[PDB]
């Protein structure tokens, strides 16, 4: 019974670390999508500025 | 013969009851279907076994909390007395206006469960002490059924406020209001704190994710080990009344403490053997009790040790005599041999020994003293009083409640000093 | 068998409600069409197929109600809970309290009654009113009074967007804010002061977005609302029913104005390099810098503090962390409340808004603090009032709409009498 | 469970800290990506994989902090533990201690508190700051006062870069060195005087490189720091914690200015040639040619010597060599300290930084000494002070920043008293 | 029966204890898994043998090491009571500041260890005297338990500082404090010093690379041999007390010297004969012991010798009487047959005869003179005192402590001159 309890708690801790690494995957994806967002918005800003200034 | 109607109530009551019926079903070898593979269950057509427990509350969410969980389909749906309005965490709400004009249905259910028995012995309630619906409906039901069935006995496994930091901010008020209804209408009341359970699960079993499920499991195991010496054979069998007579010297010093043994971690289990001196060494330890009141700060008016499994009674008696004569200070004297023993003949599911320790100590008075501070410091400023007043509650009662509490702690203070 | 009813009056109310219904629909798996590809607490099935929300959306300017009538959720709300008049509030209280609402309150109350007729376990109301405006102030207070004289016992919360301390969004604000505060003193059991100044600060520092906008503000407000309602909605090892707050945090009958806080509101990166356990999360939850409202809790006492945790949380760390945080000397409570803590636990981790700046994390805390430092805010606000009432500025736009002038005086003085409570309760026995 | 905080204030402090953290990431085997393929003393695991270092970087000039934010280690540190100001210190101590020092030191204390709460058995503090700098003196002293009034019992060991008596990189070093010395006299328990000149003649006599650059100096200081902390970091036959140092080498609570030394210091050309025996390595450790502080130890008399061996070490020949050194007539201790040597041993050789002009070798001795000759430094340094305060040179740049004019006198006066004690100890009985 | 609680402590204590339990596991044929393939070990489930021992240090470093090295599974984790703040070579820091904060749990576990015994005989300690943790914590523990257990004896296998090159610079202060404490509440301060171990390893074993492993193994062998004639059959048995009574004529005169025999290299092993005359030649030579006090520059108040091996008996006694009546000058005269002997029946693993020679001499007065002299030279200038006063202590103790020290030697020299 001691061996079984040890094995079960080991598996539970493994599941914990697995979910933690899942959340870290998600966080890195979030950061990179935010960088995509900001660069695309910068190019859109340059586009609107050209459109407004060349408006003679 | 000698049945038990287990009543629950409130959040803590419902959760502890869920885990408790799980443990009981495990003991008697049942599966969640309710078939085997009188003291607790009842037979039903087709060999089914339905628990003899009514479940009550003012908020129908806790039902779906306990019902959907495993070992849930047992409780008969004709017993979930769940008012569809709300509780609100307030005593007068669940005792005078809202959680009071429903008690008639609860009495109906209790009567249909009692008059259908042959020789009912005692009621066994599990509930919180500051929770609005829990404490309120618990004390109201206590008053009613105890004014109704005096032939039987009463037993309540309450949970006290977490001493260090609270879990609700109005807990002293409701705790005192319940205490004033307990000492007048009860016959056996054990107390448990959600604080010492943390210290145990973290320094006795080396757990890292202690879920309320596991703490409830510990409490329920203790509750089952208490009465395990009744529904099973034994070299010397006890009950719910042999305690009630070998423990309380006076009609009010009836607030006990609970301890379970053995509880061991992984390595600590690898290194220690199962021999009753070890179980005794673990039993009396202050860090091993479910009540956040270090007994070293007091003495034991009495303490009953209900063993389980199979062991030479001479070993038990030698351990009792040695622990009593050696710690001659931590025991009071005017009651000679103030420790009682009992031996059933069934070990737990997966051990060789077992010990339940129910101790009427004069050390828990300190806890009450603590409450006697907080309530007092929340009454001269009339803090939060208008919510309770808004339900017709006469503040006068509050006063006597505190007064009552005074006498209670005063009682203990008169005895740990008594000499002869 | 348990649910709420949310009202969103005024202009800010409908905005935060748009964001909050976005979050709710995208948590419960309810498509913006009202069809699924727990909701009994908020939504309701129309017999079969699609969900409909439990809400009412009032305004007087047809702008925002129309924008949501043809936005992305044109086919979610029942077209009878979107009540828009003809004229505008124009930031003067009496316009939305004596003349315009004078009959619109009838239709609103009839619709609220028809809603409550269908509710089965109704707990309370969650209004939303930017008191700085005209309609959310006037019509909001009128609706509050009407509900309090109609139903009664049912609890009534609120989430008001008070005027900021420093930044300006209107000039007649201290009038229609003081009037709403005086008309809100008793009928509402819970006021949660939200201020767009502190959340701008946060979005600037923690969320790293330098150019925020009411969109992100309202995303965060919706997150707070959902982290508070998760107790009723989903399962939790220690749940609270909103009637909890009505009795844990209202010591004296008049004083109930509290401030909210949330943690951890952290960007992706600033959380990626972070262990972020219960200890740090709660030692940051108490931080005066990142409070939703604006005040200096280090300069005042605390009176009650509810904390709802959500996500995979270990209770032992909760207990130890609250112990060590009550150990601190800079954070002190008043004499008449020694057990100054309340906790709740929900097993539902926080849901992220697809396309939101907020980062996903397992453990989160939401704090509702009844303190006594927020008192000074009123004073400061009351301060402004005097500098306008010293010369009867802007009063004709109010006396022209039937509002008796003396009302101002009463409120301005009676609210000042509110101080008699605060500066008293801060004194020990 | 046991760990140290690492603070790097100033310019030189931050560069040498960059080198030190490079060495620390290299030894344990941590990549600059944060992911790794004993670190409890320095690093902290971020739940899953990555590691954040216990460190704060204070400097009011963004340039070096911008460099580290865009250097090779942009991914390791936490994006908040890189705190940058907006203006230079300008080498006038008052600038980083009265005017702007009040602005950022509170943020440093916030970050330090939030970094220490997530620790359990914290032991000390290792601050790194050139004294000649502006913020390396002002902000450093302010932070040290804050930490002293905050924590207390926690040890504190700076590693300051005192200006050479000959080489000059500024013209106002005496002023903002005397000031920071008078501030740090009673705050930092153990201040190891690390000079910047003697290292040049060291790396010209041993490493044989003719034109050395600051980066080599910082790598060597990093080697010394790692050789120090290896005891708590790793295992060994004689573990010596950090709270050991300030217990053995502080005879009187005021005289604690110790000078260090390191061996073996040899490049690859003669590495295979020379034998580097334990006797000869501890003999080279004591020769006055390679003491980091520019002093001839023969001038004075030692008071305490802590020798830390790491790598393959045989204690018998260690004791024999120490005995021979004790019998050398060129070195001798004061009479009142017969037990003069404290020794520690470890089970790990040094590690080499690719590009580090040093060579790999199994054995390493880092020997710190609380001695008496170091006194003269202050004297000669104090010398310069006179020839500035005799004409009030550069004083107005200080008086214009709030600092009182006459305060200098006090500081100067106090150092004189310091010198007093450095003669009250060298006398026999 | 006649059990022994081993108390570790300090870095030196932990290392020497690891080596000691290694040697005992070797002798009693115990592999490092914990099975066999009551005087020291305690039985546990499955024939496991958990060492009756307790470790302690204010730092978890050496504890972590000995838990990582060989034989790290034996000691139970309940006996690793360890603080995390560290002491740091400050006797006051480990005797007045953190002593009161950890000594509670240490006494708790030591009580649970002693009561778990049936008939305890004595204690036995391994610590240093300069290092704050070792000296401070160990002597505070000794104070507590000796004020707790008055009848049973003590045993301090204490490593004094080396004379020539110290390990710490503030060593004499902690040394004089620990020797003023242990002289009052301890029966045997068996002193050991490193430089004598180095001289041995270079002179009598030829190991030219002496690592702490070998020194610890040597002191481990001596420590094991101390009590071997108890846990084994014997032609003439002994114990921890027969020594303690045949050794100390006056309770203060209880500071021994140690010696082990025989010691040989690998080359010498083949040729050197193993008979009791050459064993005596070794055990009665100056450069053979483990003390910085030339036994030829003093005398012996008494000296006992525990032999091991199935050898004759008459020759043992004959060589003892010869060694006495030959060097009657180097021995004291007023006492007759100042040399006590004992004989067991089982030699150690790897040899056939073995001698543990312990002696209450009066040559250690040189060691205590050196320590007192260093104390004067470091105190008459208040050096390094602002630590030993910032931890709640005035210089008074020191002086009086040193004062007591004086009296100690003031007796030794005296008895070396009496003639009758
Ligand atoms: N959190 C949040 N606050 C808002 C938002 N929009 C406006 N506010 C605040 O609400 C106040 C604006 O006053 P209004 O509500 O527009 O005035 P009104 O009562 O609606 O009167 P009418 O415009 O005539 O309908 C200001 O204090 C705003 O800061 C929003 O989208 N989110
Ligand atoms: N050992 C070492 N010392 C350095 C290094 N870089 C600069 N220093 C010293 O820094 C001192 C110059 O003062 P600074 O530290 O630059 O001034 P500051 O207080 O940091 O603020 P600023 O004036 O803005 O630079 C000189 O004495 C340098 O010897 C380095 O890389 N290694
Ligand atoms: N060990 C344990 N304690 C609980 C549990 N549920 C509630 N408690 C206690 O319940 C107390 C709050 O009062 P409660 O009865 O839940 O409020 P009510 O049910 O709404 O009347 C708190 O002090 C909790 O400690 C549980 O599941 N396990
Ligand atoms: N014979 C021997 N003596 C040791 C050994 N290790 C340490 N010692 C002594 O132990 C003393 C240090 O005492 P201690 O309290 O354990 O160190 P601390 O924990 O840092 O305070 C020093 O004087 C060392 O000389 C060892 O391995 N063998
Ligand atoms: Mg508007
Ligand atoms: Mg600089």
């Amino acid at each position: 019974i001691n061996m079984m309890r040890g094995d079960l708690e080991d598996n539970l801790n493994q599941k914990r670390r697995n979910w933690e690494k899942n959340t870290k995957e998600f966080n890195i994806q979030q950061r990179n999508e935010k960088l995509d967002y900001e660069r695309s918005s910068h190019l859109d800003n340059q586009a609107q500025n050209q459109y407004h200034i060349t408006y003679c | 013969m000698r049945e038990i109607v287990h009543i629950q109530g409130g959040q803590c009551g419902n959760q502890i009851g869920a885990k408790f019926w799980e443990v009981i079903s495990d003991e008697h070898g049942i599966d969640p279907t309710g078939t085997y593979h009188n003291v607790y269950y009842n037979e039903a057509t087709g060999g089914r076994y339905v628990p003899r427990a009514i479940l009550m509350d003012l908020e129908p969410g806790t039902m779906d909390s306990v019902r959907a969980g495993p070992f849930g389909q047992l409780f008969r749906p004709d017993n979930f007395v769940f008012g569809q309005t709300g509780a609100g965490n307030n005593w007068a709400k669940g005792h005078y206006t809202e959680g009071a004009e429903l008690i008639d249905s609860v009495l109906d259910v209790v009567r249909k469960e009692a008059e259908g028995c042959d020789c009912l012995q005692g009621f066994q309630i599990t509930h919180s002490l500051g929770g609005g619906t829990g404490s309120g409906m618990g004390t109201l039901l206590i008053s009613k059924v105890r004014e109704e069935y005096p032939d039987r006995i009463m037993e309540t496994f309450s949970v006290v406020p977490s001493p260090k930091v609270s879990d609700t901010v109005v807990e002293p008020y409701n705790a005192t209001l319940s205490v004033h209804q307990l000492v007048e209408n009860a016959d056996e009341c054990m107390v448990i704190d959600n604080e010492a359970l943390y210290d145990i699960c973290f320094r006795t079993l080396k757990l890292t994710t202690p879920t309320y499920g596991d703490l409830n499991h510990l409490v329920s195991a203790a509750m089952s080990g208490v009465t395990c010496c009744l529904r099973f054979p034994g070299q010397l069998n006890s009950d719910l009344r042999k305690l009630a007579v070998n423990l309380i010297p006076f009609p009010r010093l009836h607030f006990f403490m609970i301890g379970f043994a053995p509880l061991t971690s992984r390595g600590s289990q690898q290194y220690r053997a199962l021999t009753v001196p070890e179980l005794t060494q673990q039993m009396f330890d202050a860090k091993n009790m479910m009540c956040a009141a270090d007994p070293r700060h007091g003495r034991y008016l009495t303490a009953s040790a209900l063993f389980r499994g199979r062991m030479s009674t001479k070993e038990v008696d030698e351990q009792m005599l040695n622990v009593q004569n050696k710690n001659s200070s931590y025991f009071v004297e005017w009651i000679p041999n103030n420790i009682k023993s009992s031996i059933c003949d069934i070990p737990p599911k997966g051990l060789k020994m077992a010990v339940t320790f129910v101790g009427n100590s004069t050390a828990i008075q300190e806890m009450f003293k603590r409450v006697a501070e907080q309530f007092t410091a929340m009454f001269r400023r009339k803090a939060f009083l208008h919510w309770y007043t808004g339900e017709g509650m006469d503040e006068m009662e509050f006063t006597e409640a505190e007064s009552n509490m005074n006498d209670l702690v005063s009682e203990y203070q008169q005895y740990q000093d008594a000499t002869a | 068998m348990r649910e709420v009813i949310s009202i969103h009056v005024g202009q800010g109310g409908i905005q935060v409600g748009n964001a909050c219904w976005e979050l709710f629909c995208l948590e419960h798996g309810i498509q913006p069409d009202g069809q699924m590809p727990a909701f009994n607490t908020f939504f309701s099935e129309t017999g079969a197929g699609k969900h409909v929300p439990r809400a009412v959306f009032l305004d007087l300017e047809p702008t925002v109600i129309d924008e949501v009538r043809t936005g992305t959720y044109r086919q979610l709300f029942h077209p009878e809970q979107l009540i828009s008049g003809k004229e505008d509030a124009a930031n003067n209280f009496a316009r939305g309290h004596y003349t315009i609402g004078k009959e619109i309150v009838d239709l609103c109350l009839d619709r609220i009654r028809k809603l409550a007729d269908n509710c089965t376990g109704l707990q309370g109301f969650l209004v939303f009113n930017s008191v700085g405006g005209g309609t959310g102030s006037g019509l909001g207070s009128l609706l509050l009074e009407r509900l309090s004289v109609d139903y009664g016992k049912k609890s009534k919360l609120g989430f008001t967007i008070y005027p900021s301390p420093q930044v300006s969004t209107a000039v007649v604000e201290p009038y229609n804010s003081i009037l709403s505060t005086h008309s809100l003193l008793e009928h509402t059991d819970v006021a949660v002061m939200l201020d767009n100044e502190a959340i701008y600060d946060i979005c600037r520092r923690n969320l790293d977005i330098e150019r925020p906008t009411y969109t992100n503000l309202n995303r965060l407000i919706a997150q707070v609302i959902s982290s508070l309602t998760a107790s009723l909605r989903f399962d939790g090892a220690l749940n609270v029913d909103i009637t909890e707050f009505q009795t844990n945090l209202v010591p004296y009958p008049r004083i109930h104005f509290m401030l909210s806080s949330y943690a951890p509101i952290i960007s992706a990166e600033k959380a990626y390099h972070e262990q972020l356990s219960v200890a740090e999360i709660t030692n940051s939850a108490f931080e005066p810098a990142n409070m939703m409202a604006k005040c200096d809790p280090r300069h005042g006492k605390y009176m009650a503090c509810s904390m709802m945790y959500r996500g995979d949380v270990v209770p032992k760390d909760v207990n130890a962390s609250i112990a060590t945080i009550k150990t601190k000397r800079t954070i002190q409570f008043v004499d008449w409340c020694p057990t100054g803590f309340k906790v709740g636990i929900n097993y539902q981790p926080p849901t992220v808004v697809p396309g939101g700046d907020l980062a996903k994390v397992m453990r989160a805390v939401c704090m509702i603090s009844n303190s006594t430092a927020i008192a000074e805010v009123f004073s400061r606000l009351d301060h402004k009032f005097d500098l306008m009432y010293a010369k009867r500025a802007f009063v004709h736009w109010y006396v022209g709409e039937g509002m008796e002038e003396g009302e101002f005086s009463e409120a301005r003085e009676d609210l000042a009498a509110l101080e008699k409570d605060y500066e008293e309760v801060g004194i020990e026995t």
